[PDB]
DNA sequence: TGGTTTTTATATGTTTTGTTATGTATTGTTTATT
DNA sequence: AATAAACAATACATAACAAAACATATAAAAACCA
């Protein structure tokens, strides 16, 4: 229950040992120590925020391999309910819906999600458009599909 | 203090209509009758606003106070005691 | 007993709340962080989505139905205009209040198991 | 060009064919249930408007119409050697006492001289009805809308009809087209006038939600004309049961649109509508049979194929090693009739008439039915407990049905039909980076003119200072960007003046920072309050 | 209350405002909005097909749509389906609802005349609206379905088109099947205009449209202070020369102590005043040419008997150094 | 069609009523003494 | 329990104003006879 003991600072060495195990680039780690020195003036408990933005760049980061492989996505959040020795998945979750739209009115998030090129962009302009020829995920994709074929069938032979 | 049977709530307002047309009351900003026809006709046309709220509701002033009660009400009815507050 | 749906009957439940209540006090006793007798007073519109989202079973967000209901509403005479009955749409300056007495908000308030009388104290 | 004048006119498919066979076929079966209800609703006023002989004959007889969604049309009997009129009054034609008779009068007039073959309108004419037209009078008076309406000018109404009751050659007939709430109208007319009305009343309910009569019937209307070649998951018919809750008044004209613009997304982007008819087998490709491997009931039937038969030389041959034999993998399935309709037809009749229950969804039935609730669902009378054995089914885990299905597993006519209206707004401004992708290098280190002060119109106050806003805004734009975009265009030259103008920078932000809060007064996010002093502002908008 | 006020603003005037402005609404963001424009255009056989169903379709989303519906109204539907019914095409009637003089006896008579006259409609031309087209529905209820009409109702929540006896009016018109109604709103409020009863008559569905336009016609009718200051600042350019001297003297005084009443100057002594410099003659003589002053607003008198300018401290040196010198 | 009357939208004025801020007066709180 | 005195905390009377009810006016829409 390291997430609730509250009130300590993660300084600019604590800061990039958190990030340096999950694999982030050196674009975003100098600017979690930049968004975490905006918000070392006007925060209420420093556990929860600094925790609460580095899974969803992570999410944004990885995406290449999370919308590849869903079994990661359990693999990146339980090994910091491991690293921040959680209570469970619960907790976990609640904080990064929270902040999520407590970033979303700033400006590096809107660049690095156009910046990575990561998102997939062109299901969102027609999921929002309202397109009939958008996407029914009644069926599992062709890609998963021959990523599970190939898995299969070359198990199978 | 002693038989007297209570009424509802749904009759009594059979009795507050006659008592609002016997003059006993008044409607809180009506202005009754207008001097000539077109002051009348300006107010026909105007929608009001004390309908659009209910009946048990419109603010209901008064004609004859509470103290002139008690010179005209005899002391012989029960209620005497009630004219005086 | 009334035949409005549920949404509905919560949209009628926070209407309610603004008789005895003022703009002073309602936004200190109702945080995320009697006029019973008297008449009601003056809504403005998103005061009742403030209310609304509050009393409600993040388990809504999408409003179209809501915003369906208040015009339903609007055609009963339960909720009325304090102006005239015309540009009350485009946000003007236009109040709002409520045009049913308590009893009739005390039945169709167990009628969807909410409970008012705690939140009516003098 | 011409945009500020108003209302200017001007004068400037093997898969979609099934479709049409299919959508009017069923929308025979709507509309015919349309003309029930609506033989019904003109079929129980007519007997009861006649045949009512009371005893003091000098009362109208009254109808209160209670549900009643203030558009039910009437027609009347011939009736001959009298005449019968319908008037019909609007509140919108029911300014005061005065022309509520006078319109009234009116309309029966021009209505009496066309049966007929300089007056007066006004009560004048009932009288001499007799002699102005030969045959007698029998009016009826269609209160459309009848609790908007002031009704001390109702009460003043009614009363001068009142008058009327005393030359024996004319009838009066009222129907009170009530939205609902009886008990409301009896407590705002005048007690005098209850006790006029009290005379011969009839409270005859009309509803489209009546038990479910016709909502249960236009449900199992549709089922049939889909019958075997499609299915409904159990996602889809909750999404039926929840929204359609939502709307008391009219459930049956909402069902209709809500199915059908289903059945509108099934034809528009499944390859496999087409071999709902098993004669066009001649259609079949390579390109349709490698869009047949993704469906989740097939590649997990192979692997119960797999575990089951742990010799897979035979599944693996059957696979996409040979197609001939693949695509007769397939068609081993396609005629799958999904007894669940049938079997809801059965059951639906029976607890209709056998234990003759009235109070029941259908939809619901057939969703219980989806998840083997169907006992847990005839519980609610204890009635099928005799029957709860020869009325029973499992519903069985079908194999290729999602391929032949609907379902909002993408929530799309969630969104498209049931907007979350202003949260698709707020989330358009906030980020705006999901809807856009020599200048557009400044839209790359600038964001939109609408949406960057948005964030800061998050982080204002209740009520907020015009100016300090944009003291605010200013410091969200960098100085060298501008400057370079000012001095971009070498071609004008009215504009590079102003480029060139030291102060340039402030002034083309109150420009433009009067575009964007001029442009948000028509989305009413924004109100100026006070009007002429404008120095402060409210913001209604939050999110949520 | 030291509060930053639009009046201390550095101010644009007519010709300066509109021509940058422009230089934006055309040059801003352009390559990604015809980008949007692109990808959205693959949507329009979408609703060509969901429109033969006669459903009302609805426009909402951020910025204008007065363009997108035009391109989408004009050009591409009306001629599609003249095409593929079987001679002029189909009778385009827009309505625009940013101009508030829309009326609802006006655009209707246009109706019936764009509508077949196949009867006399005028024997029953008579509040005989709704009337009229009463007798045209259960009509149109046995012809062969077919589009004849499509119209289009820009910015929905209009000032005219939002008023309740003209929104009832447009929700008969659409139970129609011949009619299909491609219409736009733009308020957050939009769905507060519609009960269960039109939405009936109206079968709505919806779709988002967000390109972010700067709505430039849409802006015209509206206003704000930027649309007196700037009353006054004509009337001066044109006037008799004595004018200018006389308010240059009453505008230093006046400024010598906002501008507002307490820097102002009684009667006499700026009688006397201008007196002083072989200005004003008497009190009427001044007066009537003040009165001119007074006329178009341009000064203020309160109770000394002080005359005072009501224009800020900022404004009236501007007043001094641009027009009065 | 065409004039005439009636209602509505827009615009401003009048009187009552209810809210808030603030400087000054009142009232409570503590400690020593009778 | 009462008195006194210094000090702090709260209430009160009114000033300044806002806003809603109450009221009128006129050009434009809108019915409406004709």
């Amino acid at each position: 229950s390291l997430l609730v003991k509250k009130y300590c600072k993660m300084t600019t060495e604590e800061i990039i040992r958190l990030c340096n195990d999950f694999e982030l680039p050196r674009e975003v780690a100098y600017k979690i120590v930049d968004e975490y020195n905006i918000n070392a003036s006007r925060l209420v408990c420093p556990w929860q925020l600094v925790c609460g933005l580095v899974l969803n760049c992570t999410f944004i980061v990885f995406n290449e391999r999370r919308r590849k492989d869903p079994r990661i996505d359990h693999f990146i959040v339980s090994k910091m309910c491991s690293l921040m020795l959680t209570s469970k998945v619960d907790d976990v979750i609640e904080c990064v819906k929270l902040v999520k739209e407590l970033i979303i009115g700033e400006k590096w998030f809107r660049d690095l999600q156009i910046r990575y090129d990561d998102f997939r962009y062109d299901e969102i302009i027609f999921r929002k458009l309202g397109s009939m020829l958008q996407t029914t995920n009644i069926l599992v994709t062709d890609d998963q599909y021959n990523i599970w074929k190939k898995r299969i069938e070359m198990d199978l032979a | 203090r002693i038989t007297i049977k209570l009424w509802l709530k749904k009759d009594v307002k059979n009795v507050w209509e006659n008592l609002v047309q016997l003059d006993f009351f008044t409607e809180k900003s009506a202005v009754g009758l207008r001097d000539n026809a077109t002051a009348a006709f300006y107010a026909s046309n105007y929608q009001f606003q004390g309908t659009m709220i209910p009946f048990d509701l419109r603010s209901y002033q008064m004609q004859i106070i509470l103290q002139e009660l008690r010179r005209i009400i005899p002391k012989s009815n029960m209620y005497y005691s009630w004219t005086q507050l | 007993t009334y035949d409005l749906s549920i949404i509905s009957k919560y949209l009628l439940i926070a209407s309610y709340i603004c008789s005895y209540l003022e703009p002073r006090y309602d936004a200190s006793i109702f945080s995320r962080k009697n006029p019973r007798y008297l008449q009601p007073s003056l809504f403005a519109i998103e005061r009742l989505l403030a209310i609304f989202q509050a009393i409600f079973p993040s388990l809504m967000k999408a409003n179209i139905e809501v915003f369906q209901n208040l015009s339903e509403l609007h055609t009963l005479k339960l909720i009325a205009t304090t102006m005239n009955k015309n540009i009350d749409y485009l946000s003007p300056k236009v109040r709002w209040k409520v045009n049913v007495p308590w009893e009739i908000i005390k039945e169709i308030s167990e009628s969807v198991h909410f409970n008012i009388s705690d939140y009516f104290s003098d | 060009a011409d945009a500020q004048r108003s209302h200017y006119t001007v004068y400037p498919e093997k898969r979609w064919e099934l479709y049409h066979q299919l959508h009017s076929h069923f929308h025979d079966q709507v509309d015919h249930i349309i003309d029930n209800i609506e033989a019904d609703l003109k079929a129980e006023i007519s007997d009861l408007l006649y045949s009512e002989t009371t005893q003091k004959r000098r009362c109208f007889n009254t109808i209160f119409l209670l549900g009643s969604d203030s558009t039910t049309k009437i027609e009347l009997k011939d009736e001959s050697s009298r005449y019968n009129v319908l008037i019909e009054l609007t509140p919108k034609e029911s300014p005061n006492v005065r022309m509520m008779l006078r319109r009234s009068m009116y309309k029966l007039y021009s209505a009496a001289d066309a049966e007929e073959h300089d007056v007066s309108y006004d009560l004048s004419l009932v009288e001499n009805f007799k002699r102005l037209f030969g045959k007698d009078l029998a009016m009826v008076f269609n209160f459309k809308d009848v609790d908007s309406i002031n009704f001390n000018t109702l009460d003043n109404f009614i009363i001068l009809l009142k008058s009327a009751f005393k030359y024996d050659h004319v009838k009066i007939s009222l129907i009170f087209n009530i939205n609902t709430n009886l008990s409301n109208i009896e407590k705002n007319l005048r007690q005098s006038t209850i006790r006029l009305l009290k005379r011969n009343y009839h409270k005859l309910d009309v509803s489209s939600n009546k038990g479910f009569k016709y909502g249960n019937q236009i449900f199992q209307s549709f089922l049939d004309t889909v019958d075997g070649k499609l299915n409904l998951s159990d996602r889809f018919v909750e999404f039926i049961l929840s929204k359609m809750a939502n709307n008391t008044n009219h459930n049956l004209q909402l069902l209709t649109k809500m199915l059908d613009y289903s059945l509108m997304s099934y034809f528009f982007q499944n390859a496999f509508s087409v071999f709902i008819d098993p004669v066009n087998v001649d259609f079949l490709n390579d390109d349709y049979l490698k869009i047949l491997s993704r469906c989740p009931t097939f590649m997990f039937f192979v692997e119960g194929l797999i575990k089951q038969h742990a010799p897979a030389d035979e599944i693996l041959s059957l696979l996409t090693n040979k197609n001939r034999g693949l695509e007769e993998f397939f068609v081993e399935f396609l005629v799958r009739e999904n007894p669940i309709n049938g079997h809801a037809k059965f059951v639906a009749r029976f607890l209709e008439e056998e234990l003759n229950i009235t109070n029941f969804n259908l939809i619901e039935l057939y969703h219980n039915l989806l998840i083997g609730k169907l006992d847990s669902y005839l519980d609610r009378w204890s009635a099928c407990k005799e029957y709860k054995d020869r009325l029973h089914f499992e519903p069985i885990d079908t194999i290729f049905q999602e391929l032949f299905t609907l379902d909002n597993r993408s929530g799309l006519l969630t969104q498209s039909i049931f907007p979350s209206y202003k949260s698709n707004i707020e989330d358009n401004l906030l980020s705006w980076e999901q809807v856009l992708p020599l200048s557009g290098d400044l839209d790359k280190i600038m964001a939109p003119v609408l949406g960057q002060l948005f964030k800061l119109y998050r982080e204002a106050n209740m009520t907020i200072n015009i100016y300090d806003f944009y003291i605010a805004f200013r410091e969200t734009l960098p100085k060298e960007e501008i400057l370079n975009f000012i001095r971009k265009d070498p071609s004008n030259t009215k504009l590079l003046e102003l480029a060139e103008t030291p102060d340039a920078f402030d002034k083309v932000a109150l420009i433009l920072f009067m575009q964007a809060i001029f442009a948000f007064e028509n989305m009413g996010l924004i109100k100026f309050q006070s009007t002429k002093s404008y120095d402060l502002v409210e913001k209604c908008v939050w999110r949520g | 209350k030291s509060r930053h006020t639009m009046s201390m603003a550095p101010d644009v005037t007519r010709e300066e405002f509109s021509l940058v402005s422009n230089f934006f609404n055309e040059n801003f963001q352009k390559r990604p909005r015809q980008k949007l424009f692109e990808i959205q255009k693959k949507m329009f056989p979408q609703y060509w097909f969901e429109l033969t169903q006669g459903f009302s379709l609805l426009f909402y989303g951020v910025g204008s749509k007065r363009n997108f519906l035009e391109e989408f109204a004009i050009d591409y539907l009306s001629p599609k389906i003249a095409y593929s019914q079987l001679v002029n095409s189909i009778p385009c009637l827009i309505l625009n609802g940013y101009n508030p003089s829309c009326n609802y006896r006006d655009v209707f008579k246009e109706i019936t005349d764009l509508l077949v006259p196949a009867e006399l409609t005028r024997s029953e031309t008579k509040n005989h609206v709704i009337l009229q087209i009463q007798k045209m529905i259960d009509f149109y209820k046995n012809q062969p379905l077919d589009i004849k009409l499509i119209l289009v109702v820009h910015n929905l929540d209009g000032p005219s088109i939002r008023k309740n006896t003209f929104q009832t009016m447009l929700s008969f018109l659409s139970v129609i099947r011949q009619i299909a109604i491609v219409a736009s709103t733009d308020h957050i409020y939009a769905p507060l205009l519609w009960d269960n009863m039109k939405a009936q008559n109206y079968n709505f569905v919806f779709h988002d449209i967000s390109n972010f336009e700067p709505s430039t016609v849409e802006s015209t009718f509206q206003d704000v202070m930027k649309m007196g200051a700037e009353g006054a600042k004509y009337v001066l350019q044109s006037l008799t020369v004595n004018s200018k001297k006389m308010y240059k003297l009453l505008i230093e005084t006046q400024m010598q102590n906002r501008g507002t009443q307490r820097t102002g100057v009684e009667l006499k002594l700026f009688n006397h005043l201008c007196a002083a410099d072989f200005i004003a003659s008497n009190e009427i003589a001044l007066r009537s040419m003040l009165r001119e002053f007074i006329e178009h607003k341009m000064a203020n008198i309160t109770k000394m008997e002080i005359i005072w300018v009501p224009y800020t401290y900022a404004e009236l040196e501007k007043l001094l150094k641009t027009v009065l010198n």
